[PDB]
RNA sequence: CAUGGGAUAACAAAGGAGCAUUUUUAAAGGUUAUUGGAGAUUAUGGAGCUGUGCGACAAAUGCUUUCCCAUCUCGGUGUGGUUUAGU
């Protein structure tokens, strides 16, 4: 419990993970220490992994409404420059 | 809860011929019970059937010559090789001279005797004599 | 003269390749980091993973970056359990034909699978998995594909 | 019942506020549109509401469930003595 | 009347052939869509916006007029309730047995009734989990 | 030519006769006709394409038009097409909406993933619609006679009977000209009840 | 195990706003061949990356729109129906 208050007061974790951390460590599921740093390392990297997926997908989003945007705005420009 | 259309319509058929109804009305329709009513047609077991439309799955009006002793579906659908059409025949068909057992092929659903001419296997649809 | 890589070293022995030296540079052996990894192409038309060329895992069972060659069967499966660790549980379904009744069974085996970390399947996912020598126990087969 | 479905549609798009005090806090503004009250309410805290709901000129509710019930008819996983609905976010 | 009961009723509504709306109706496509999506907002569920339109407006069907259905109206403006209509109106009737079934314990059919209701719950949240119109992990609560 | 303003800029550089023709009385109407005006400016159409019915005076002149003004020939269609047919005497001015038909593939996958409104079934039905649109098919039968033919025939309300049946015999062979498919027509004077005029 | 057929089915995916135009041109910016090899260094351009324009096409759904403010008897057709337009 000392361990994971530092780690929240640290800001090494988020108050989410701080409560189940904090229900797991009542369920006996670390055994000392070096358990409970090494599941939350694990913890820290699956959301780093995630985090940089969804990175990922977000610029993609972006450059597509991007693209429609530009296209939509050609289209006003070819409609426009074909009334004539 | 009805599960096989195609069965549900030979048996309507069966039944409106074992009482020397005129026409019957199937429903519902679908493209394999289409398909099954072409083939006894095309041999002259039933005369002219018209598809209704309704937006959904469609009525069929058959009208019948008195020619259908009886047609039934075989249910599940067994494979069956090009050597098993004599087995087929000797179960289901009354006699060797006369009689059709419907097959689904790759090349359509067709009669045995068809198929058996194509060199094609499939699966067992039913039957009509 | 690399810094000891802390994110792979943690197995109270170095981790590292035995196909290469990674201390001494060379052409063909080397990423686009610039790292000097080993890489092989394996037969049967299966491209190699960009995770196998350009990554910094090392992992004695891959297909791609080890000495296990894939020569045998290659068949399709289901990811069913990822619970161990590179290793996963896959299962292949079939329907039996009784001879008797003229019908089909259910049936399924279940496979223990090397996965490499060039791969993250979850379970429900499709993969290709081919035939290796025994790794352990169980393993018969390493993951050469994952579909979605 | 109405109130139920007037709630949920508050809960759904209206701006609301739970809590004794935060209703009075907007009461004494001019912000509430309408007071629902738990019949589990303290008569003496249904007073002092009802009396800055005259005042104000506020419409009140009695609604006809405890706290309990008025907690889960806005969708929460706890017990609201006094709800008040700041906009009515098309409701009524 | 079938799912879980003896009931053999056919009662519902013949849609018609002719899909084409009547040359009366004069209103718009984007009108209507503006009356529903406002019904919406005044709290209707798509069924009660649909017998509103019918009864007062002459609309027979929003999707012959505007070529969308009333919820994927709503979805198109967000407007979707969250829980799906049906599944939401079951839950409540749920809710309102159990809480009868609180002050009449003796009330064995009402109890009858509710163990038809939930596991009719629990087939209708599998379908709507398996097509993920509700979140996985969804279970519905007593 | 202002008037070429009323074809697809690719046709514009050497429009046909039929479509020139066309192309003019669109722009007079686009000005001259009071319902028109207010629905043209933002038309034009694709190409004109001259039928010759069999055994008939007149032919037809099949007119496409880009399908993104479908609701805009809709809304004008029937003055639309009464304005032309003026224009052109010994002629019938079908208006039929140019529509892409995707062919029905082999594979599962991919037949899950096929628009339906580009089926074949659907642009048939949605061409037929187009020829007779100020009247609605109200049945629709497949006769499929013992010698294997299987013939569709299309019911319409009664009460448009004095206003397409002069037009029936043409509308069924532009449609077998477009379509490759064979179609027949009969009125039904109660719908509703599936019930055939005699005349 | 290979290959042909695709009717009947199976597996998987989706749950439909949970979604996605091409082609001319010019200009603006930011560890490749070839120079006779081989070892540096450089700069020059390709080619992509954006944005500025430019020409020719499309487009399954009308921006010559929509919304928000503000000022105010003639032809064609059939043997009578049809868009007008006068009553
Ligand atoms: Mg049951």
């Amino acid at each position: 419990r000392r361990l994971l208050r530092k780690y929240r007061a640290d800001k090494k974790i988020d108050r989410h993970v701080y409560r189940d951390l904090y229900m797991r460590a009542k369920g006996n599921v670390f055994r000392n220490k070096r358990n409970l740093v090494e599941h939350i390392h694990k913890i820290k990297n699956e959301k780093k992994k995630e985090r940089q997926l969804a990175e990922q997908l977000a610029a993609k989003h972006l450059r597509d409404e991007q693209n429609r945007n530009k296209a939509r705005k050609q289209e006003l420009k070819k409609r426009e420059k074909e009334r004539e | 809860t009805m599960m096989s259309v195609l069965a549900n319509a030979l048996r309507t058929i069966a039944s409106a011929e074992r009482r020397g109804k005129r026409q019957v009305l199937i429903r519902p329709s679908s493209k394999v019970v289409v398909k099954f009513l072409q083939v006894m047609q095309k041999h002259g077991y039933i005369g002219e059937f018209e598809i209704i439309d309704d937006h959904r799955a469609g009525k069929i009006v058959v009208n019948l010559n008195g020619r259908l002793n009886k047609c039934g579906a075989i249910c599940p659908r067994f494979d069956c090789a090009t050597t098993d059409y004599e087995k087929w025949m000797k179960n289901i068909l009354p006699s060797r001279q006369f009689g059709f057992v419907v097959l689904t092929t790759s090349l359509g659903i067709m009669d045995h005797e068809e198929a058996r001419s194509r060199n094609t296997g499939g699966k067992v649809l039913g039957f009509f004599y | 003269a690399h810094a000891v890589d802390a994110t792979i070293q943690h197995e109270k022995a170095y981790q590292r390749q035995t196909a290469v030296n990674e201390n001494m540079h060379r052409r063909k052996h080397v990423n686009k980091s610039g790292h000097i990894r080993y890489s092989k192409k394996i037969g049967l038309g299966f491209k190699t993973p960009a995770k196998a060329l350009n990554g910094k895992y090392i992992d004695r069972k891959c297909p791609f970056t080890s000495n296990v060659v894939i020569r045998g069967r290659i068949l399709r499966g289901v990811v069913h359990s990822t619970k161990m660790h590179r290793t996963i549980i896959i299962r292949r379904n079939y329907l039996h034909f009784i001879k008797k009744y003229q019908r089909y069974q259910k049936r399924h085996k279940s496979l223990a699978v090397h996965c490499s970390p060039a791969f993250d399947p979850k379970q429900g996912d499709e993969v290709v998995i081919g035939q290796c020598r025994p790794l352990s126990k169980t393993i018969r087969y390493n993951v050469l594909e994952v579909v979605s | 019942d109405t109130i139920n479905a007037k709630l949920q549609l508050v809960m759904k798009s209206g701006k609301y506020v739970l809590g004794t005090q935060q209703a009075l806090t907007t009461l004494r503004q001019g912000r509430s549109k309408l007071v629902v009250i738990a019949n589990n309410c303290p008569p003496i805290r249904r007073a002092e509401v009802e009396y800055y709901c005259t005042l104000s000129k506020t419409p009140i509710h009695h609604y006809s469930g405890n706290n309990l019930d008025l907690g889960t008819a806005c969708g929460k996983h706890f017990r609201t003595c006094v709800l008040s609905v700041t906009n009515v976010g098309d409701s009524d | 009347v079938r799912m879980h009961g003896n009931g053999r009723g056919k009662a519902s509504s013949a849609l018609p052939y002719r899909r084409t709306p009547p040359a009366w109706l004069k209103i718009a496509s984007r009108n209507v869509v503006k009356m529903v999506c406002k019904s919406s907002r005044k709290g209707m569920m798509p069924s009660q916006i649909g017998m509103e339109l019918r009864d007062s407006m002459g609309i027979a069907q929003v999707k012959n007029v505007t070529g969308r259905k009333i919820l994927r109206i709503l979805k198109h403006n967000g407007l979707a309730p969250e829980i799906p209509e049906d599944l939401y109106f079951l839950v409540k009737r749920a809710t309102q047995m159990r809480k009868h079934l609180e002050r009449h314990t003796t009330d064995r059919d009402t109890k009858y009734r509710l163990i038809l209701v939930e596991s009719r719950i629990h087939r209708l949240a599998r379908y709507y989990k398996r097509v993920k119109q509700l979140p996985p992990t969804w279970k519905y609560e007593s | 030519q202002p008037h070429l303003r009323k074809l697809r800029k690719l046709k514009r550089g050497k429009p046909s006769d039929l479509e020139e023709s066309v192309a003019k009385a669109l722009f007079e109407l686009e000005a001259s006709h009071k319902t028109l005006r207010q629905e043209l400016p933002r038309f034009h159409v694709n190409t004109v394409r001259e039928v010759k019915v069999p055994r008939s005076k007149k032919t037809v002149l099949v007119v496409f038009y880009p399908l993104r003004f479908l609701m805009l020939v809709r809304k004008v269609q029937r003055a639309l097409t009464s304005e032309l047919e003026k224009r052109h005497p010994g002629c019938l001015v079908m208006l039929v909406a140019q529509r892409q038909i995707t062919k029905r593939p082999t594979d599962v996958y991919k037949l899950q993933k096929v628009q339906r409104s580009k089926t074949s079934t659907a642009v048939f039905e949605n061409i037929l619609n187009d020829m007779i649109y100020p009247s609605d098919v109200v049945g629709r039968r497949w006769r499929c006679r013992t010698d294997g033919s299987k013939l569709m025939k299309v019911f319409l309300d009664a009460r448009d009977r004095k206003r397409i049946e002069s037009r029936l015999r043409a509308v069924a062979y532009v449609y077998k000209q477009l379509t490759h498919r064979r179609v027949s027509f009969g009125f039904m004077w109660n719908p509703k009840l599936q019930q055939v005029s005699t005349r």
